[PDB]
């Protein structure tokens, strides 16, 4: 218990050593998103 | 991808959750008293945040909409369904708020002008690696305050948020091995 | 505690059985003006099915909420949400689009009544009857269980007394009525088992 | 053998009797509309304590 918390408190930071474009890639998808949705429920129906 | 997906668009969904949540706790601090640098880079940090829950949610759309082309069933779950469905839900909602935060920080930018636009960073993953930390170090010491399943679900999620880091379909060496050892700990303890 | 998340699942297999039929309805309305009357009733009793059961998931899991959270139940509940409030948006659509029409179009005394129960019955025994021809033709066995599951979920929702009241007949008193006589529940618990049966048959085949 | 019989079974259903007009209240959409509409907020404010916990 203590030990977890030592190690949690003692963390060490990460080195690390396009927004506008990929909101329109994702709006791009949005009418693939419900298309297949929706052919995901018509599948669920016998007829 | 094999006759069911279930079981990888359902771990897709738990990180694109975990992503999501952590983006909302910044979004709803967002929404009198708060000083300009400080309102900016909370809408930063919740923008990446989206960015990165929306990266997580199309990858499942898209191993889903693969699966549903390549397999020759067309046999779909329930549970997938319902799935697929929240997963579009929250695409819709991750991608407004997204569009919303891009835009009021572009209103905040034209208030100022800079002759250091030679400048920071605000790096995704150090958010999610902190936030993952400062998660499971509630929780040890909640613990230790008395509240055993909100320790379990706490404890949960920081892996998810890590795991989410070494992930090579949703994007340091000494990093990933200091991550890579770090599930362990929190897997333990949980 | 940890089982209250598969009552939840449980009702959410119900409330998408029945959105998945609204929405049937709903998308042959997106044109004569008796059918598409009849069409717009239908979906929006569907929708109004659909919003007791979402209704009754949220009521369930905030009872238990307060009284005694896992990632799945988040996310269920989230979804319930969302078609909780979808539904109510296209039910009102359609309570609007009904009056219009009403008012617009001239026989309304005449028209027969329409009935959400029976809907769910004939579409239920239609999937399995369905089903059963598949199955005999050599056809997909996994598409056979989801269908006779799906009707097996659409019985049960009359068959459950937290949920086979029926929204129109309000009490006055804010309780919905029951609408089915006591020969409908025999008749549709004994339909009940002999699907289930079937479905149970289908899966030793499979097995 | 069983097939058969459980197609005849279904294609053999009776539609249901229900209750006479007269044992029930009339009918209303309206009023299921109004309260399923006021159970929004209680919705959503689940929701969030779910998340937040």
């Amino acid at each position: 218990l203590l030990e977890f918390v030592k190690l949690l408190e003692d963390k060490k930071e990460l080195n690390m050593k396009d927004i506008s474009s990929s909101l329109i890639k994702f709006q791009s998808m949005k009418p693939n998103n419900d298309t297949l949705s929706d052919n995901l429920s018509m599948s669920m129906s016998i007829d | 991808s094999d006759s069911n997906i279930t079981p990888f668009v359902e771990s897709l969904s738990a990180k694109a959750f975990v992503m999501y949540s952590f983006a909302e706790m910044k979004f709803s601090q967002i929404l009198n008293l708060i000083p300009a640098p400080e309102l900016k880079k909370l809408c930063m940090e919740s923008l990446l945040l989206y960015l990165k829950s929306l990266t997580i949610l199309a990858s499942s759309m898209k191993l889903t909409s693969k699966w549903w082309y390549e397999n020759e069933s067309k046999n779909c779950t329930l549970k997938l369904n319902i799935l697929v469905q929240w997963i579009r839900d929250r695409f819709n909602e991750c991608l407004d708020k997204a569009e919303f935060l891009r835009l009021k920080l572009h209103t905040l930018n034209q208030s100022e002008d800079p002759q250091v636009l030679d400048d920071p960073t605000i790096f995704v993953e150090k958010l999610i690696y902190d936030r993952a930390l400062d998660i499971s170090r509630n929780a040890a010491r909640l613990e230790m305050e008395g509240n055993y399943n909100t320790c379990e679900l706490a404890y949960a999620t920081s892996l998810w948020m890590l795991e989410i880091l070494l992930d090579e379909h949703l994007s340091d060496e000494s990093d990933k091995e200091m991550i890579r050892k770090y599930v362990s700990s929190i897997a333990n303890r949980l």
